[PDB]
């Protein structure tokens, strides 16, 4: 009868260790980097730097990135993230089915999947200079492939006409799938990036800060 | 064309099958008496993991069972005292399935990296890193305590050899996603669920598929083998459990009703087999009547979803595990 | 009026007690409740259900019968625990002011502030000061007053008064109730002002497409609690600094005022959909 | 179809179609026996006394 003391004792150290791990699995944020092929995401992950785990730490908090197709049936496991990182191609409108027709599908069928209900969304508007050398260049028009560019109007703050107008109707095309039926749990962060950028880490940072900050004050009913 | 040109011996074999079915089981079992309500009360509750808890596994001396989360650990209990007896750090933090030795000297885990991985109980260090699946694996079994049939998210099954880390036999013919497999208590055929709503029964030695079911309409996600070794049930995304039969090579049964709309997550059956248990979403478990289709009883409890329900050898215990980070153990 | 009076106050009694015992018993029976806020929650309704079951009743029977049939001892002991219960439940309301300040303005580091080992401090230092401020001046004779009607109504043990100097009505006052309230005004300031900005930050970036919620929830916060606790600590102190200006029955209202706010809080700080939740679960 | 993987289809069907197989009675009536027979040997149907019951 004396294996009883022994087993108390390890049940005594497996307990300290878990105690002690708690705090080092509590204080880390997780974030999901999803994005279409072809898009850039390879170089987003090696400026911020079968499964790839990156490793950044900003203003003493610590952050942890995962990266990872057809019927996406794993994303269940993916419901407890802080956020998740969508990388889209802005300029790939017709490099075709058309490439961004299914960014756009894509998105809509991420957003209202059941397990997703309250996870939110940062959105990078990738390729911004090939959008705007293309939409310079002439021979190629949004509204050639996008009907709804001919009824479309400037609404803004401006960082040349046509590249504002061409910029705004993508970030709109994806702001409306993100408020038709968001119902305030989650909302959506669009962004405008390019590969020569820096702070993109800042982006990240500050919109996990408001998540985190939307959600707490949602908690208490004072939003 | 070419393809749709013997696309009719499927409808001949859809007759051949009707014309096999002289009577339904339920006819057949009407006059046996029924079970009853069954009331079951939790006995024991463990404590100690960080995060939702995805596969557990009961130890063959039905006293020691192995559990997995999401916060990358395996810890194996004692079901008579619940005190913690191992825990395994994990290098990748996402797993999905975990199995326990019949030997009781290894204990295996693999998730959404595409490696299985083997542990050595008495030497706790990594023994073996098992590599080949192009995707996510669903779930494993030890076959023997030298070799290891596992079910991969790319549509193939694969039967490895520890000792040399090759495929030797690999099994394949679905479209979908291989969601859970079980093995015979004979250890010579294996079935599997796939995720195009199909059930096959594959030969070890042979590995060559015999027989296909194809009853579910939806992505299946549990299945387990009836104890007598003809027979086996699954549950489907329908809400729906169908018993079907090898002999047969037909459904006998269905388990459903109309006040639950919910998905299936586990299925097992008892040591006599009268009875089924089958773990839903709606927040707590279902035990059925493997004859009458009535239903004698629920477990309530949980908090959150449950994913995980195993029976122990000799059938004294049921345990369930869930997204709550707790397990329970009911009697 | 002696008929009117008897059956409302049990009622009072009845409304104070069962909402406490109820929220204490489905915190305790359910495990997804136990949450480092809930721990203050926990510790409010123990003092409120201590004072509507130990000073409310008592003083019932002596303003009914007009004549306190107990000893000395009982009229002390009645005296500090009244003490003790009202300054302990309005501290445990500024920690809970301080904990949602802290969950807003900081919350990267929301998680590493507060601990279940720090609640317990925090909860036993509250109560310590909250009883060193009670007992240890009242069983001690040093609160008494000096002119010749207090000493007449100490020697009867037929009758319990309440008679102070102005030392102790001053510090009791200052501890209990004006400190805890320019903390709370400040936290729910910051509160309400991140809300806003908040708020500003959506309509900017999404408003073609789609404050009053805030503040209405703070406004209840706040007036409920000023509104009954305000009007006594402050005849506390008139009554010190000019003798002839109040009456002894306008103190006892609004003293009584302050009694009911404790079955208010039940309402106020257990309206969250999992509370309704344990609450449907049991008693139907 | 004129694919290979459409093409290995029509031939498996074929093998597991030459298979044989027996009436639905026979089965039904095997599983009620194995139920029977081993109805008495299981404590989640049969509740046993608390003394046998290592649980409690
Ligand atoms: N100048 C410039 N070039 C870019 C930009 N974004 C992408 N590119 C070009 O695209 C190439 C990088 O492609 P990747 O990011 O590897 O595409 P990928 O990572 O394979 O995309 P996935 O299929 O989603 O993984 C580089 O050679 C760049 O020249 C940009 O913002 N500016
Ligand atoms: C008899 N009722 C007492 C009188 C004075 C007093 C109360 C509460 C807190 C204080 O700090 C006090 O000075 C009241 O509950």
């Amino acid at each position: 009868r004396n294996e009883e003391k022994a087993q108390r004792e390890a049940n005594k150290k497996i307990e300290k260790q878990l105690q002690k791990d708690k705090q080092v699995y509590r204080a880390t944020h997780r974030l999901l980097l999803l994005g279409a092929g072809e898009s850039g995401k390879s170089t987003i992950v090696k400026q911020m730097r079968g499964i790839f785990e990156t490793k950044f730490q900003v203003d003493k908090v610590n952050f942890h990135m995962f990266d990872v197709d057809e019927r996406r049936k794993w994303i269940q496991c993916f419901n407890d993230v802080t956020a998740i990182i969508f990388v889209v191609a802005s300029s790939s409108y017709n490099m075709v089915t058309n490439r961004l027709q299914e960014a756009l599908n894509l998105f809509k069928s991420i957003w209202n999947n059941r397990w997703l209900r309250t996870i939110s969304v940062i959105l990078f508007l990738n390729k911004q200079d090939l959008l705007a050398e293309k939409v310079l260049a002439g021979k190629s028009k949004i509204e050639d492939y996008f009907p709804e560019f001919a009824r479309y109007t400037t609404p803004a703050t401006p960082e040349d006409p046509r590249v504002t107008r061409a910029k705004y109707f993508i970030r709109d095309e994806f702001l409306r799938i993100s408020t038709a039926s968001g119902d305030g749990r989650h909302y959506c962060y669009p962004h405008f990036t390019c590969a020569v950028d820096t702070e993109n880490i800042r982006r990240v940072f500050n919109d996990c800060r408001d998540i985190i900050q939307r959600m707490h004050l949602r908690q208490y009913e004072l939003l | 064309q070419l393809r749709q040109e013997a696309e009719q011996l499927k409808n001949q074999i859809r007759d051949a099958r009707k014309a096999c079915a002289d009577a339904t089981l339920s006819q057949i079992t009407n006059n046996i008496d029924p079970v009853g309500r069954i009331q079951m009360r939790t006995r024991r509750t463990l404590r100690g993991h960080l995060a939702k808890i995805y596969a557990m596994h009961w130890g063959t001396d039905s006293r020691l069972l192995v559990s997995a989360s999401q916060d990358g650990k395996l810890i194996i209990w004692d079901s008579y005292t619940t005190n913690k007896v191992h825990a395994i750090p994990l290098r990748s933090s996402w797993v999905m399935t975990c199995a326990y030795a019949p030997s009781g000297n290894y204990v295996a885990c693999g998730g959404l990296d595409n490696i299985c991985s083997i542990y050595n109980l008495k030497t706790v260090r990594v023994s073996r890193e098992l590599a080949g699946h192009t995707g996510y694996l669903s779930c494993c079994r030890f076959l023997d305590d030298n070799q290891i049939v596992t079910s991969s998210g790319d549509t193939t099954c694969a039967l490895w050899d520890i000792e040399t880390g090759q495929q030797t036999t690999t099994f394949t013919g679905h479209t979908g996603d291989v969601m859970s497999l079980s093995l015979a208590p004979d250890t010579r055929l294996f079935v599997s669920g796939a995720c195009d709503a199909s059930a096959k029964l594959w030969d070890v030695r042979e590995g060559m598929c015999r027989q296909t079911f194809t009853g579910h309409e939806s992505d299946i996600n549990a299945i387990c083998f009836f104890p007598n070794g003809n027979a086996f049930a699954t549950g489907s995304d329908d809400a729906t459990c169908r018993l079907f039969d090898l002999r047969a090579d037909q459904e006998l049964m269905t388990y459903s009703h109309d006040n639950i709309i919910c998905g299936i997550t586990s299925v097992s059956f008892s040591k006599s087999g009268r009875l089924l248990l089958a773990g839903y979403d709606d927040f707590n478990c279902n035990v059925w009547d493997a004859l009458k289709a009535d239903r004698a009883g629920v477990l309530a409890g949980h908090d959150n979803r449950v994913s995980c329900l195993g029976v122990t050898d000799d059938g004294m215990a049921v345990a369930t595990g869930s997204w709550d980070s707790f397990l329970k153990i009911w009697n | 009026w002696v008929v009117g009076m008897g059956i409302v106050m049990s009622l009072i009694v009845l409304a104070i007690v069962f909402g406490n015992v109820l929220v204490i018993t489905a915190i305790a029976k359910f495990e997804r409740l136990q949450t480092v806020t809930n721990y203050f929650i926990t510790s409010l309704a123990c003092a409120d259900l201590v004072m509507g079951l130990a000073v409310v009743p008592f003083g019932a029977a002596h303003i009914l019968t007009k004549t306190w049939t107990f000893g000395n001892f009982w009229c002390e002991f009645w005296t500090s625990i009244d003490v003790l219960c009202v300054t302990a439940s309005i501290e445990t309301l500024c920690v809970i002011a301080v904990d949602r300040y802290f969950a807003i303005t900081s919350p990267f580091k929301y998680q590493s502030l507060l601990t279940k080992n720090k609640a317990r401090v925090i909860i036993l230092m509250v109560w310590i000061v909250s009883g060193l401020t009670s007992f240890l001046p009242i069983q001690m004779h040093w609160y008494r007053a000096t002119h010749q009607e207090a000493i007449n109504c100490y020697a009867e043990e037929t009758c319990c008064d309440f008679f102070t100097n102005q030392a102790y009505a001053i510090a009791s006052s200052i501890v209990s109730f004006y400190v805890p309230l320019v903390i709370m005004v400040f936290v729910y300031s910051r509160v309400f002002q991140e809300a806003k900005r908040q708020l500003q930050k959506i309509d900017k970036s999404e408003g073609r497409f789609h404050e009053h919620k805030a503040l209405k929830t703070l406004g209840i916060i706040m007036g409920t609690f000023t509104l009954c606790w305000l009007p006594f600590f402050i005849v506390n102190i008139v009554h010190v600094i000019q003798d002839n200006l109040i009456r002894k029955e306008v103190y006892i209202l609004l003293n009584w005022i302050g009694y009911v706010n404790s079955g208010f809080n039940p309402l106020i700080y257990c309206r969250s959909p999992d509370f309704r939740i344990a609450f449907q679960e049991l008693l139907c | 179809a004129s694919i290979a993987q459409a093409r290995k289809l029509v031939e498996q069907l074929k093998m597991e179609a030459n298979i044989d197989r027996i009436k639905v009675s026979k089965a039904a009536a095997d599983l009620m026996a194995y139920c029977e027979a081993h109805a008495k040997e299981d404590p989640l149907l049969t509740p046993v006394p608390a003394s046998e019951n290592p649980f409690r």
